RNA sequence: CUGGUUAAUUCCGUUAACGAACGAGACCUCAGCCUGCUAACUAGCUAUGCGGAGCCCUCCGCAGCUAGCUUCUUAGAGG
């Protein structure tokens, strides 16, 4: 039927989306979105494309992300929905494109080399 | 079949033997194929009834492949054109409007090999990755191209360089590939039914960058490769690679059959394009820009395609133009020229429609144009 | 971890028995309950002696020592496949002059001067000061190519060491060699691997 | 329309009066602005206009740090956000506009580097190239708010609002304006 | 209607005994082969050979699956002493490759054992 | 020596030099190595059930190596 899954990735933690299009309700760990991430600004980073577009009822997004902190969760969640739409519609190519997509980042924590008190700020003496 | 220039003799006994054997087999073959050549098309063509106006212009301009557009092939319905680009993306387009029906993120770079299936169902392309992955086309609204029962059909040692359908689905693959070998395959199972393996002149020892399927019964197929030969392989029987021409100085980086089936245009990377007649078995025509003044950035190069009538050869070159030729007459009918107003770029592919009404050109500048002719004669 | 232990415990035991020892280097593979122990050596003779008592008593020890299972064992003789790439004899021969002396300087050049002659392309021999029983002065000399470090991981350098207890004073050491590689052909030196072609006229020729 | 930015405030209405400073104050990004937090490496090329900005990103970001110990950007984003609503309820004007008023007032025109040359140490006064203005200013506004919070029963979200409103009004009560016109006074004099 | 308790019985075949016959119907099957080496380059090549053998025998067993990683990384300022920087990670992988057959014949066991390609590869025939 | 360039006698252009080694780079390493896949399943998703829950509509749990593929996992290739 309808279920298009293009799997992004960008930071630790894994988001599989199988999306059947209806009313704008959002799930994560199969539990309601605002309430799971109650009290967060970074939660509304996600919410950005299921308002702003002029499509509200056209995406019921079913999301599961598993394993790491509160912060990480938003950036991945978002990417997927855009990428799926671009494949079908070439006119909503300017949906994917102008609303930001694609960073691995690749700057998630770095090597610890010896001597470092943290890893890279070598001792106060010697 | 191609006279060779006087070269200074060596006084070694052992070589003369070399000259002996080699020259004994090739001259004995040369006296049978050669005789059939009554005139040359150009000579005969002098007192021809004339051609009508040529009036192609870019009717519509299309865009959407991310990288450099490598390759195109038109669908038999006259309405789809595909196309594949280095980014790995494959797009099916309807050209007039230019709407995009489908897009699949396919896989490799070097995916320069998109073809349309005779049914219209499918595409194949592939390239770096060493496979061809198949894909059915559907009306479904959702459009996840990637899952709908695709399939890695093929495994080569090296990089898929060329693929083409025959007139049917059942023989969905005839390949010549970077792995060197050329191979016939059975579609569903993916087994290699037979392998054809021959030589340096002669077979292809090195990478097949193209092959093209003969037009009739499609009994044979001609391939082109780096070993500088145009070699037709007898697909139907014992598969002694059957009849060969090695006229070229340089890669025959391309090879396309006439709709008549009588000739093929050898477009090569060596600074000429040449036409070779498969039936008579000799070089019919030479396309070359002989004056020192008439030089472009690169002399003419990679790819060739035929009109439906066969009168015109529209060709892409690295230099960024098209020179349009009258095949029989030997004249240039015309120059087509496109885009930038300073600085070059490759035009890598150019492909005829199935009805013959129009052609699509893809270029490294990241744009596409479709040029068309309508009406018998000049418009209106 | 426990599978790991056995490699480490076994590796030292095979190294110590196989120390001074006037023979040539000693792999061991220990299959279920059996030890292959492969000696690459001329004086295969003293260790075997046929049937007797000899061959079993050295072995038996390893089992009862740390390892495994109600049996016997086996022993095979070999040659050696141009000596460099590993041994003992190579190491010992320079000690077997560094017994009685001989111009010390001569041995250095001389042991290097052989081996190069059988190809080797570089060889580096290195000797501890206290020559003439004065203060230390370690010596080099190295010819030809040779690297343990910088070039790629796969240059295939024989490198060892040894020791020399003279009367009055130790004379260390560390011989190094880089040649062809373990007999079957499979040369890959020092990245890049170049090669083009010459010509090309052409009508028969290429891959390359 | 449905403006976001904490889901309460617009930003394309926010006017930057200083034309020179305006061209370095990004209130608009590639599709339009937002404030939601991240980072994005564009480095530090010179002469020209040379980076994209957000004030709101710098300001929270000054807060987590200055001053001092212990806090986090999640806490810092919260304090900016609390300070912004406290600012709006005491000005009845967009708190993004009020921080722009505070930054222009707190961003000195000229500054005073200390150069040893020959047998002595001069300060001849220097440029303060506009990203440095924006910053000195934010910092002083944050350091003031930090300092006020350390020594008063006043939340710092309030103290940031308190310092920001005093700076965005030219009031020498503010640490940031008072240090700005201290810096301009030495830079103007030491010629 | 309702009342569902689900097992396997296609018939036959499951992972706990992969049923096959004869020899009084073979009631033997569960073998696990865990092959542990230092170096991958050698391992893979042996590992592939097992897969092939199963395919030949009668009933096809699955190929190599190579799972999770064992590191002991020990870094010593080697000594001087005093040595306290420019210290050392020489870091050591040991890798674990676990290859099943679907049916563990008498015939499988015996062919697989006799000619067994391990040089540095340590391979344990196992066991209920 | 010089001229230029660069973390780099790094490379080029000159030169009474023409080479050549050894360091560097290359290399094996890990970070995102991903990605469509080829490979298998720990596991994930998804399917189907069934114990219930709101009042198969919506939702949690586990069931069978039961079905298949995959971001996870994993090795390779390419990229």
């Amino acid at each position: 039927a309808v279920s298009y899954c293009k799997p992004g990735r960008g930071l630790i933690k894994v988001n599989g989306v199988p999306i059947e299009l209806i009313r704008p309700e959002m799930l994560r760990l199969k539990a309601f979105e605002p309430i799971l991430l109650a009290g967060r600004s970074r939660f509304k980073d996600i919410d950005m494309r299921i308002r702003v577009r002029g499509g509200g009822k056209t995406s019921q997004i079913y999301a599961i992300r598993q394993a790491i902190a509160k912060a990480l969760v938003a950036y991945y969640q978002k990417y997927v929905d855009e990428a799926s739409k671009k494949e079908v519609k070439d006119i909503f190519a300017r949906y994917d494109r102008t609303l930001l997509v694609a960073d691995p980042r690749r700057c998630e924590p770095k090597k610890f080399g010896g001597r470092g008190a943290r890893a890279r700020f070598q001792k106060s003496y010697r | 079949m191609a006279s060779v220039a006087e070269l200074k003799e060596k006084h070694a006994a052992a070589t003369a033997s070399v000259n002996s054997l080699r020259e004994r087999l090739r001259q004995r073959r040369q006296t049978l194929l050669d005789t059939d050549v009554e005139k040359y098309s150009k000579a005969q063509g002098r007192t021809a009834v004339s051609f009508n106006p040529t009036d192609l212009v870019c009717c519509r301009t299309l865009q959407g492949h991310s990288g450099k557009v490598y390759s195109l092939d038109w669908t038999p319905e006259k309405n789809w054109i595909v196309s594949a680009s280095q980014d790995g993306r494959l797009i099916v387009w309807n050209a007039l409007t230019s709407q995009k029906t489908h897009a699949i993120k396919l896989h490799c770079p070097w995916v320069m090999e998109c073809a349309f299936a005779p049914n219209g169902q499918s595409v194949a392309c592939g390239g770096l990755d060493s496979a061809c992955s198949i894909f059915n086309l559907s009306s479904q609204a959702d459009r996840d191209g990637n899952m709908p029962v695709s399939r890695v059909l093929t495994g080569h040692k090296g990089y898929a360089s060329s693929c083409q359908y025959v007139p049917d689905q059942e023989t969905r693959l005839i390949t010549g590939s970077g792995d060197q070998t050329c191979v016939l395959w059975d579609v569903t199972t993916g087994q290699r039914i037979s392998i054809f393996g021959s030589e340096f002149p002669s077979g292809h020892t090195a990478d097949v960058l193209s092959l093209s399927i003969n037009s009739l019964n499609a009994n044979m197929f001609i391939s082109g490769s780096c070993d500088t030969t145009v070699r037709l392989w007898d697909l139907r029987i014992t598969s002694r690679a059957v009849r060969t021409y090695h006229g070229h100085e340089g890669d025959i980086n391309s090879v396309k059959f006439f709709p008549d089936g009588q000739r093929f245009g050898t477009g090569s990377d060596d600074g000429t394009c040449r036409l070779f007649d498969m039936r008579t078995g000799h070089q019919l025509q030479v396309y070359n820009r002989e004056p020192d003044r008439n030089d472009n950035e690169l002399p003419i190069v990679t790819s060739v395609a035929f009109s439906i009538s066969g009168r015109l050869l529209f060709a892409g070159y690295s230099n960024g133009d098209c020179y349009v030729w009258d095949t029989l007459l030997a004249e240039m009918v015309l120059n087509l020229g496109t885009l930038q107003n300073s600085h070059e770029g490759r035009i890598s592919c150019l492909g005829l429609s199935s009805d013959g009404s129009a052609l699509c050109t893809g270029s490294w500048d990241k744009n596409l144009k479709i040029w068309a002719f309508s009406g018998h004669r000049k418009i209106v | 971890v426990s599978d790991g232990v056995f490699y480490a415990e076994l590796n030292e035991m095979l190294t110590r028995e196989l120390a001074e020892d006037g023979y040539s280097g000693v792999e061991v593979r220990v299959t279920p309950m059996r030890t292959e122990i492969i000696i690459r050596a001329t004086r295969t003779q003293n260790v075997l002696g046929e049937k007797g008592r000899r061959i079993r008593e050295l072995t038996s020890v390893v089992q009862k020592r740390f390892n495994f299972l109600e049996n016997g064992v086996e022993l095979y003789a070999e040659k050696v496949v141009n000596r460099g790439l590993c041994a003992i004899a190579q190491a010992e021969s320079l000690r077997y002059k560094l017994l009685g002396g001989l111009a010390v300087r001569r041995a250095c050049y001389g042991v290097l001067r052989f081996v190069m002659e059988s190809g080797a392309k570089g060889c580096e021999v290195i000797v501890s000061g206290k020559l003439r029983a004065q203060r230390a002065k370690s010596m080099k000399f190295k010819d030809g190519y040779m690297i343990s470090s910088g070039q790629p991981v796969n240059e295939y350098i024989d490198a060892a060491v040894r020791h020399v207890l003279l009367r009055q004073g130790v004379l260390g050491i560390k011989v190094k060699i880089m040649l062809d590689w373990d007999p079957k052909g499979k040369l890959g030196p020092t990245t890049p691997l170049p090669d083009l072609v010459t010509i090309h006229p052409p009508k028969e020729e290429n891959e390359l | 329309q449905v403006v976001k930015l904490f889901n309460c405030w617009s930003f394309e209405d926010v006017q930057v009066n200083d034309i020179s400073l305006a061209d370095y104050l990004a209130v608009s990004s590639t599709k339009h602005a937002t404030y939601l937090p991240h980072t994005a490496g564009r480095y530090s090329a010179k002469r020209f206009r040379k980076a994209q900005c957000p004030l709101v990103e710098r300001l929270t970001n000054s807060l987590m740090m200055h001053g001092r110990n212990n806090g986090k950007k999640i806490m810092a984003v919260r304090i900016v956000k609390h300070a912004m609503e406290i600012i709006h309820l005491l000005t009845d004007a967009n708190p993004i506009q009020v921080i722009v008023d505070a930054i222009i007032n707190s961003g000195p025109r000229e500054d005073a580097t200390r150069i040893g040359s020959a047998g002595a140490v001069r300060r001849q006064a220097v440029d303060i190239s506009p990203l440095r203005r924006v910053n000195q200013a934010i910092y002083l506004l944050t350091t003031g708010a930090r300092e006020s919070a350390f020594r008063n029963i006043k939340t710092i979200a309030e103290c940031l609002a308190d310092e920001l409103i005093n700076a965005a009004k030219g009031s020498s009560n503010s640490y940031a304006i008072k240090k700005k016109d201290e810096i301009e006074r030495v830079a103007k004099a030491n010629r | 209607m309702a009342a569902a308790d689900v097992a396997y019985a296609p018939p036959m075949k499951s992972g706990k005994i992969g049923f096959e016959s004869s020899q009084e119907v073979q009631h033997r099957i569960r073998i696990t082969l865990s092959s542990k080496s230092v170096k991958n380059l050698e391992k893979v090549c042996g590992d592939l050979v097992k897969g092939a053998k199963d395919k030949s025998l009668k009933v096809k067993g699955p190929v190599r699956m190579p799972t999770k990683v064992l590191h002991i990384t020990t870094r010593k300022s080697p000594c001087g002493e005093g040595t306290n920087t420019w210290d050392r990670f020489e870091m050591r992988v040991h890798k674990r490759v676990i290859d099943l057959v679907s049916s563990a014949d008498v015939v499988k066991q015996i062919t697989s054992i006799t000619i067994e390609p391990g040089v540095e590869v340590e391979v344990t025939i196992s066991d209920q």
